[PDB]
């Protein structure tokens, strides 16, 4: 049986969401920031952002919006979480004395129902007359929101549309209204519904169906005077309000695609819009007063402000300070001002705040490839202090070669197709700023980078081939050859087919500041993954796993294969042992048998599982992390030939993070760190059946005295859970909730001990702190 | 005896509601509905073979040019 | 061009320049109201919700 | 409790007829009697739902026309939707009868539909829609119950709401024909 | 159309792997039945119905021969390896079929322990063949036991009740002949809905 321990080293530091509003005070505009299950609270002040409280919810924040119901002296909040947790928040504060009160709560998931391609959608009513929610195809759930009654008794209405990829709640509305675009094969439309709670069905919307742009991906609800709604596509800009539609085509925007939008104004008149190279703009509604009153809408500009990090969110503050929220890059602090710079922007950072993910791969100190595109980065983590240096270009793979004195690292550019010849780079990048380069004998450009363990500095840079990608990277001595060598494998993607059917196992040797070709391997596709196994070349093409013996005539010949394979994505070994991960069909277990120079299948799981990263945790137990966020672990069937063929499932943990790399690096037994997506770092590590035993009933305990916000049960958070089941957490600690223990005060740690003294705890605690 | 070639189908018409709809007329010997191999779905056209050729001619009378969903359907012979 | 007069809602908050602490909820557990999801298909509820005003079209004439 | 309903539970370890075997051709043992503890045992259940009843009660009872029914041929019942969370059948019930018309006498062949909701914890049916009368001038047996199976086809089409990856009704037939057997969630395909 | 490569990048950077994005990809793996197909089973003539909804098995059927004999079998499927025999069924046990039956396997929504098989002719007989009438053939079996089952494990092909019991049943439709919904007659897990063109009975097994 096998028994594990989780604890987070470094919390999420990609940020997914963020709003302004009065919820800790009517006075205090806040700033509320989403980074995963962890929601920051901040008190826009003098001084620029106090802090004032870090709660963490027992879910992943998938809906978050502060809204003010009539009678209300403040703002509440609406979270809705991945698992279909939903609540309404309080904020009270009584001298010293900080509590957030949960108003209602309760599981607003269907049985049936399939979750949509653009996700949940959580929208609010202007009027605080209804919460909307669009979480599955084909289904609009209606929340009413009513103070005078025990149950918010929510419904379903039926949407014919069944692919909506963006819906708001309309301004100036007598009947609550929504707005959304909607794709069917005639292309894309924008359609407008009445909600009736009354009837519990959708009457016909105030305007028209109009047809839109093919890539048409936002709808704004601009507020009154203006009302109606502002679709945001890839080559246009459009305005719809009953009997008027505006349309503008800028240029500007055609490059990238806008990916986020924030209200300046509070009558809608200038929006910030966030597009995926991170450029800025300013969307202009130009007015025309009326003689009755009444305000129009004239005319719609666009204005380009300058460049920020890629950004998930925006949020105008105050005084021209924006906050940028980034989820591929750092987030920021920006200011807008009236008079250009040196290069003409109109927007300079303030402030930075350090993002880790996507954590895409990693090194033990610990060494990352973190972020994308023009963000891409390197991050050196020790005890926790962290150094970044700038690549301009995405990092793909890392490895270091400690004779060389140098780090490997795999990247790719982005290249325009220009008038004449090949491809012009945009911007410059690690892999054309280097000391030395070589060549192999929009588009991405393959590299790999050679550079210094102690400076960082781009060393050399070798561009891989025209349409070659470089996926895999290994530094090894292979056979009887005394060097060391930098591994890489290829694939050739061209834009014409859909998988790669060709690619290349390039063995490369630094010396004197160059990279010189040792050794090339043809292959007929994608090498996926390499490791280096007893002085020869694993390696995982396609859907074939490949061992490789290295020559004394400096050549890779083929030694044995294992076919059975849909895509061989994941490779860890220990000994003879191989535990092969694949992208849609689980994880399994090969041995290498020397007598017989072949492969032999031990064991598979037979359990569906989607595999993001795998790791052998020691000779019989196997850690896998899949696409629904969670952990589990497997072990060999401790009497037939095909009982021995099964692995068996025996932990079961709900992480909610995305895992891309598992590496290794008394109470607990082995240190696996994990790096994921939204930059969290993790560990994970093993337990005696009586460290487990002890750990187990301290959490029963511990959750029956910490209190949890908007009343979400931490058995039921960390609760294996995919569409095809649920079910409870088994043989996993959650180290989070046990080192809190050392947080509740004295007389609570009592009632948790309560027939062991709490100074027996404190001490067990305080050394499981001690492994991070 | 007789078979019939029916057309312009919604991409969601089973085989069972084919047979639901035709069976009412008259003895089916055979009934194949084509599929896509690549993308796993109804092509929209198919062939019913009734046991009876004037069962088979009132099905066709019956059925052809008359909206299965909102698509009108499109009742034939073949050979 | 068009970027001068954005929204104050103080003029302190940003004019002196710079360069959070974590809630563990004890135990107190103040809640009124809960959130539920209808339990009847929408098909049914649609078919019962139409027979159901038919009846009260016939109470009316008779 | 009501005469439309039908019940019956039977036990076995190692109204419609039951050859319950085991893999090989043993018929098991067909009782009720005690086996204390939960050490395996098979529980066979069967509720009915006579149609013939629910056809007069609906009409009885839930008709406006019904004063001008005399007796009903054909039936065929086609199943709408079906509730696992309720445990609700929601039943079509399309009807051939005979009838006197509006006081405008002489009785006609007719043509109507009954929605039927069954639940199944109870047994209890209710009646959700009862059809108007409408008449079978020249148009044959098979004409009228191709008609109505395409109504409900139309029906269950314009209500059809995607389900989830995991929730669906394996169906595999194949004749003698399928070109390949695809595994859907792991893209795999066996070529026949 | 989106390359295999630019699609997995895609996953590593936004966390988000599902299959209703590699929708409109290719196969990843195609096999033709021929290569997988044990050679002893060629005089048998087996028809592949498909995979299980799990990918672990693929299952076929028999329909060998005055009366008609069904079997039902249940593969091991592991890619580019042969197929492994795990189970052979005889369906509907002691039924004489005088005619070729147009048989269904179908799968519950969360029920992984038990497969039916809905098999009907085209028209009845009383060896003359009788208009009018139907007969409706429905068998509920067991599937294989997925791991090491302790009550299976007690033998002297001996497996238990829970991984190892058959259901059959019969009945005669009338005009016009009911319809075969598939979908709803087994949306509820452990339940089947049959119409007797007199009756829709409710039919629940359940082993404890
Ligand atoms: O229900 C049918 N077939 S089914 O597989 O149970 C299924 C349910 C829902 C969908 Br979508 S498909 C079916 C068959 C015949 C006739 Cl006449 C009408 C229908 Cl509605
Ligand atoms: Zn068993």
């Amino acid at each position: 049986m096998s028994y594990n321990y989780v604890v987070t080293a470094q919390k999420p530091t990609a940020v997914n969401g963020c709003v302004t509003g009065h919820f800790t005070s009517a006075e205090d505009l806040n700033l509320l920031i989403a980074k995963n299950t962890r929601l920051e609270i901040y008190v826009v002040t003098a001084e620029g952002l106090r802090p004032v409280k870090e709660v963490g919810m027992y879910g992943k924040i998938a809906v978050m919006e502060l809204f003010r119901p009539k009678g209300e002296s403040k703002d509440l909040l609406f979270i809705l979480t991945a698992k279909y947790n939903a609540c309404i928040l309080e904020y009270k504060q009584s001298g010293e004395s900080i509590d957030i009160i949960t108003r209602a709560h309760g599981n607003v998931q269907d049985r049936i129902g399939r979750p949509s391609e653009t996700g949940i959608i959580g929208i609010i009513d202007p009027e605080c007359r209804m919460i909307g929610l669009r979480l599955y195809d084909g289904l609009f759930k209606v929340i009413p929101l009513d103070r005078d009654n025990k149950e918010l008794k929510a419904f379903n209405i039926r949407l014919e549309e069944l692919h909506v990829i963006d819906v708001k709640f309309l301004y100036g509305c007598q009947a609550p209204t929504i707005c959304f675009v909607y794709q069917d094969p005639q292309g894309r439309h924008v359609k407008t519904y009445e909600v009736s709670l009354r009837e519990k069905e959708f009457n016909k919307g105030p305007w028209k169906q109009e047809n839109v742009e093919a890539e048409a991906s936002m709808v704004i609800a601009v507020p009154e005077p203006f009302g109606g709604a502002i679709i945001i596509g890839q080559e246009s800009i459009t305005y719809h309000n009953g009997d008027k539609y505006l349309a503008i085509a800028p240029p500007i925007i055609k490059q990238s695609t806008i990916v986020c939008h924030n209200r300046v104004d509070p009558n809608g008149s200038r929006y910030l819009l966030g597009d995926m190279e991170g450029r800025l703009f300013m969307l202009l509604l130009e007015k025309e007063e009326q003689m009755d009153g009444t305000v129009t809408l004239k005319d719609l500009r666009v204005e380009l402000l300058g460049e920020t990090s890629i950004a998930e969110c925006l949020t105008y503050l105050d005084n021209g300070v924006v906050f940028v929220g980034s989820r591929l890059g750092d987030s920021q602090l920006v200011k807008l001002n009236v008079d250009s710079n040196e290069q003409g922007s109109y927007v300079v950072a303030m402030e930075t705040f350090t993002n880790l993910g996507p954590i895409v791969d990693m090194c033990v100190q610990l060494v990352t490839c973190s972020g994308a595109f023009k963000e891409g980065s390197l991050r050196i983590i020790r005890n926790l202090h962290i150094r970044t240096v700038p690549l301009y270009e995405s990092p793909r793979k890392i490895c270091y070669q400690e004779v060389s004195q140098c780090f490997g690292v795999l990247s790719s550019r982005i290249e325009v197709q220009d008038t004449s010849g090949g491809t012009t780079a945009l911007r410059p990048s690690a892999s054309t700023q280097a000391l030395s380069s070589s060549v192999s004998s929009e588009v991405e450009v393959h590299n790999l980078l050679i550079i210094d363990q102690h400076t960082f500095e781009v060393l050399h840079a070798h561009q891989f081939l025209q349409n070659e990608y470089a996926l895999s990277l290994v530094s090894c001595k292979l056979g009887k050859d005394p060097n060391t060598y930098f591994i890489v494998g290829t694939a050739m993607v061209y834009p014409e087919e859909a998988e790669p059917k060709q690619g290349r196992i390039v063995v490369f040797q630094y010396s004197d500041g160059k990279l010189q070709t040792v050794a090339e391997k043809e292959v007929k596709g994608a090498v996926y993954s390499m490791v280096e196994f007893n002085g020869k070349l694993l390696a995982s093409i396609n859907s074939t796993v490949r061992l490789y013996e290295w020559t004394t005539e400096k050549e890779l010949r083929t030694e044995c294969n294992h076919y059975n394979n849909i895509m061989a994505l994941y490779l860890k070994t220990k000994g003879d042992f191989i535990l092969v991960g694949d992208l849609m069909r689980s994880v399994l277990l090969l041995a290498y048998k020397p007598m017989e120079g072949n492969f032999e299948e031990i064991a598979r799981d037979f359990n569906p599982n989607w595999m993001s990263a795998v790791e052998i945790l020691d000779d019989d137990n196997f850690l896998g992390a899949e696409n629904a966020f969670n952990l589990f672990v497997c072990q060999k069937d401790s009497t037939t030939d095909e009982e021995r063929q099964h692995l068996q499932e025996v932990g079961l943990f709900h992480l909610g993070e995305f895992v891309n790399v598992f590496c290794h690096g008394t109470p607990t037994q082995g240190s696996v760190l994990f790096g994921t997506v939204n930059g969290m770092i993790g560990l994970v590590t093993s337990l005696s059946e009586s460290w487990y035993n002890l750990l187990l009933d301290m959490q029963n305990r511990l959750n029956k005295v910490i209190k949890s916000v908007g009343k979400i049960e931490h058995s039921f958070w960390r609760s294996f859970h995919t569409e095809r089941k649920t079910e409870p957490a088994t043989g996993f600690i959650d180290g989070d909730l046990i080192e809190s223990f050392l947080d509740i005060s004295r007389p609570k740690m009592q009632e948790v001990v309560a027939n062991a003294t709490a100074d027996d705890l404190i001490k067990v605690v305080e050394e499981l702190t001690r492994i991070h | 005896r007789m078979r019939l070639y029916v057309g312009s189908l919604h991409f969601n018409i089973t085989e069972d509601m084919l047979r639901g709809i035709f069976e009412p007329f008259g003895r089916i010997e055979s009934i194949q509905l084509m599929m896509d191999s690549e993308t796993g779905r109804s092509k929209g056209y198919g062939f019913i073979t009734f046991s009876d050729s004037e069962c088979a001619k009132k099905a066709l009378e019956q059925l052809n040019g008359f909206e299965l969903a909102g698509r009108p359907m499109k009742v034939g012979h073949v050979t | 061009d068009f970027l001068k007069g954005l929204p104050v809602y103080n003029k302190s908050n940003f004019s002196r320049f710079h360069a959070p602490s974590v809630y563990l909820p004890t135990r107190e557990y103040p809640s009124e109201q809960i959130i539920v999801t209808e339990k009847t298909n929408i098909l049914l509820r649609y078919l019962h919700q139409q027979w159901d005003k038919k009846n009260a079209a016939k109470k009316r004439d008779q | 409790e009501p005469g439309y309903v039908n019940y019956t539970k039977l036990y076995y370890v190692l109204s419609l007829p039951f050859v319950v075997t085991d893999l090989r051709g043993r018929n098991l043992r067909p009782m009720r009697e005690r086996t204390a503890v939960q050490g395996q045992y098979l529980t066979v259940e069967q509720l009915t739902l006579d149609f013939e009843y629910v056809i007069n009660e609906v009409i009885r009872h839930d008709a406006t026309w019904g004063h001008q029914f005399c007796s009903f041929s054909d039936y065929d019942i086609v199943i709408l939707e079906v509730c696992p969370e309720t445990n609700q059948v929601l039943i079509n019930i399309g009807l051939l009868l005979l009838a006197f018309p509006s006081p405008t006498l002489r009785p006609k062949t007719y043509h109507t539909s009954l929605k039927v909701a069954w639940d199944l914890n109870t047994g209890i049916f209710e009646t959700v829609s009862v059809g108007d009368l409408t008449e079978v001038k020249g148009q044959t047996s098979g004409s009228v119950w191709s008609s109505y199976r395409k109504s409900c086809v139309d029906m269950v089409m314009k209500w059809l709401v995607p389900e989830s990856s995991g929730r669906y009704v394996n169906r595999m037939t194949n004749e003698a024909s399928l070109k390949v057997l695809a595994d859907s969630e792991r893209y795999t395909w066996i070529v026949l | 159309r989106e390359h295999v490569l630019k699609q997995l990048e895609r996953v590593k950077i936004s966390g988000q792997l599902s299959p209703r994005l590699f929708r409109k990809l290719p196969p990843r793996v195609c096999v033709s039945l021929k290569n997988i197909v044990d050679e002893d089973f060629l005089y048998a003539g087996h028809i592949f119905l498909g995979f299980s909804k799990c990918g672990r098995y693929v299952l076929s059927y028999t329909s060998s021969s005055s009366f008609y004999i069904y079997h039902l079998y249940w593969w091991e499927f592991n890619v580019h390896s042969k197929l492994k025999l795990v189970r052979q069924v005889r369906l509907f046990q002691d039924e004489e079929i005088y005619s070729d039956l147009y048989l269904t396997v179908c799968e519950w929504p969360s029920d992984a322990s038990k497969v039916i098989v809905f098999g009907f002719n085209t028209r009845s007989a009383n060896m003359m063949s009788d208009e009018n009438h139907r007969d409706i053939y429905v068998s509920t079996v067991a599937v294989p036991p997925p791991g090491r089952c302790a009550a299976c494990q007690d033998a002297s092909n001996a497996q238990c009740l829970r991984h190892g019991f058959m259901l059959h049943t019969k009945y005669q439709v009338v005009y016009p002949f009911p319809t075969f919904q598939p979908a709803f007659q087994l949306k509820k897990d452990q339940v089947v809905l049959l119409n007797t063109s007199y009756s829709l009975v409710a039919c629940a097994v359940s082993v404890h």
